[PDB]
């Protein structure tokens, strides 16, 4: 009951749908010599309509690919080119105007090393 | 920016670089008139590694082309490719005939065409925003590439002493000494300039090429154009982590860094396994990751001649193993575990050896995204055996009295024969002295 009502909260905090089922709502349960089956099949069914929802549209599968791709440094060729531009910024004893220059130098080498999708990689914000 | 101006030079050295550009078009995912395949940016990440950056999807090769023969450079400009080339950033179109076919012809032509030869690598470095360096693709075979290539080794390290120098020296045919009998003089002369104006070389021996080329391709006899094929694959294999991503040695000034113990020991053994014509019946069932990199460190893919009787009398110190394509990358460290168990890697007798392994994902192209490729670029202490082979032929030849007054036709009217003898025996010793 707890977990179902969490997936129903994911949809209330989504705009694409406000519900999981559109074939368990034709049915109504109201059981007590069989509560156990009805609650469970309305649970995996909400789970199945959320599993295709991340995979398709939200593209979780590309989402976790990208999160994994930068931080382990597996777009390595890009990250060694941009680090050479970074070591030029470490020449200045630290300021507050550092990251606004570095997100600028980010899009220089991005087109130099000509990564597979340059607008998806404009989401790397450089913190100080 | 990692901008390389390659200097392809020589009579064989132009032809090995002709097929070097023919190798790149099929793996960058591009047709030579524009981006028309969109596998071009998704598959190959850095389309300006050996090209200019797009100004409308037009690409200019960063090669420059001088030779004493106009036939070799005309065998690039009449080929099925020709607008990929742009001869006004490459070479001023029409370069005359040489005297020629001497080392000493190409060597003085550096001195009088010094203004123009260093003004054509500043017509392609007018799109470089910070030049990486120069890779000198010059042949020590012919006096043509070796004449002009011995000049550019001196002069690129004093006007550009901050840039990379590193050569693809492919040596004369050692078997021969009745064809190319000018081999001990012109070979050793270029090697003097490589031991004190260069920190790394990649040597290739031509008699060792044909040991692997009929054991893998199974041709009747390797000709000149069937020997240039084997060469264009190992050039394009050596620079993959500069065009495809790795986390290890992803700069070429990274790649080179882990392979030089000391100046005067940097002569690198190259090996490259996949040239067999029945690889195709063994890529369909998968030959496992565990044993496709325990066969590179075993000699049966080598390009640099060595005995079989001196391989336990010398020890590798740094060995680089570039794997290409997806191989299953999580038992690649399980495979290098089994190297120490066999002892295919030797260790120095005062320290440990180091096997730097790198990997990369690759563009759509079926002989490399379905067929594992292993390039070894070793640095073994067994390399003096080549120098014992040339030295024993060099001092015998000067007792013929050949080419001690026939080499003197041009720009040698002084004694520098005993300098060459002495600079080879200093090399041979500082290699041998390293290991105890």
């Amino acid at each position: 009951i707890l977990s179902t009502g969490k997936y129903l909260n994911v949809v209330r905090e989504c705009g694409h749908d406000v519900t999981c089922p559109d074939a368990k709502e034709i049915t109504y349960t109201l059981k007590e010599q069989a509560y156990v089956e009805r609650i469970e099949k309305a649970y995996n069914y909400a789970s199945k309509v959320l599993l295709d929802f991340l995979m398709e549209e939200e593209e979780l599968v590309a989402h976790l690919r990208s999160i994994k791709h930068y931080f382990l440094m597996d777009q390595g060729d890009f990250f060694v080119h941009f680090m050479d531009l970074t070591e030029e910024e470490l020449k200045k004893p630290v300021d507050d105007i550092i990251p606004t220059r570095l997100e600028a130098l980010l899009e220089l080498a991005l087109r130099m090393s000509t990564a597979n999708t340059d607008p998806f990689k404009d989401d790397l914000k450089i913190e100080l | 920016p990692r901008e390389i101006i390659t200097l392809q030079l020589g009579q064989c050295g132009n032809q090995i670089g002709f097929e070097f550009w023919k190798q790149l078009c099929a793996e960058h995912g591009i047709s030579p008139e524009g981006i028309v395949e969109e596998f071009a940016t998704e598959g190959t990440d850095r389309k300006d590694v050996f090209f200019y950056q797009a100004d409308d999807e037009h690409y200019i090769p960063r090669a420059v082309l001088l030779d004493l023969e106009p036939r070799v450079i005309h065998s690039i400009l009449n080929s099925p490719y020709a607008n990929l080339y742009n001869p006004e950033n490459i070479y001023l179109s029409e370069h005359g005939g040489g005297a020629g076919n001497n080392w000493a012809s190409g060597f003085s032509q550096g001195e009088k065409i010094h203004e123009d030869i260093f003004d054509i690598i500043d017509r392609e470095a007018d799109g470089s925003d910070s030049l990486e360096g120069f890779v000198l693709c010059h042949s020590i075979a012919g006096g043509t590439g070796s004449g002009l290539g011995s000049y550019l080794l001196e002069r690129l390290n004093d006007r550009y002493p901050k840039k990379l120098v590193q050569t693809y020296s492919v040596f004369p045919n050692q078997d021969e000494m009745s064809h190319v009998v000018v081999q001990p003089y012109n070979s050793l002369l270029t090697l003097k300039r490589l031991t004190q104006n260069a920190d790394c070389v990649v040597v290739l021996d031509n008699t060792a090429l044909n040991r692997i080329a009929t054991d893998r391709l199974h041709i009747q006899n390797p000709s000149f154009s069937q020997i240039n094929q084997l060469v264009s694959t190992i050039m394009s294999a050596s620079t993959t982590t500069l065009r495809y991503p790795g986390y290890m040695n992803n700069d070429l000034i990274g790649l080179i860094a882990s392979l030089i113990p000391t100046p005067r020991l940097h002569f690198l053994m190259t090996g490259y396994t996949p040239l067999t014509t029945d690889q195709s019946v063994a890529s369909v069932r998968k030959t496992t990751v565990l044993d496709v990199m325990r066969r590179l460190l075993q000699p049966k893919n080598v390009m640099v001649s060595t005995g079989r009787d001196r391989q336990t009398n010398h020890c590798y110190i740094a060995i680089l193993n570039i794997i290409q394509g997806e191989v299953d990358p999580t038992q690649v460290h399980k495979s290098l575990q089994r190297i120490r168990e066999r002892k295919l890697a030797n260790f120095i007798p005062w320290g440990p050896a180091s096997i730097q392994v790198a990997l990369s994902r690759k563009s759509p192209y079926l002989p490399s995204a379905h067929r594992v490729s292993g390039l070894m670029m070793a640095n073994h202490t067994n390399i003096s055996s080549l120098f014992e082979r040339t030295c024993r032929q060099y001092d015998k030849l000067r007792k013929r009295e050949a080419f001690l007054e026939q080499f003197r036709k041009e720009d040698i009217f002084k004694d520098n024969f005993d300098e060459l003898d002495n600079s080879r025996e200093i090399v041979q010793q500082l290699i041998d002295e390293y290991h105890a």
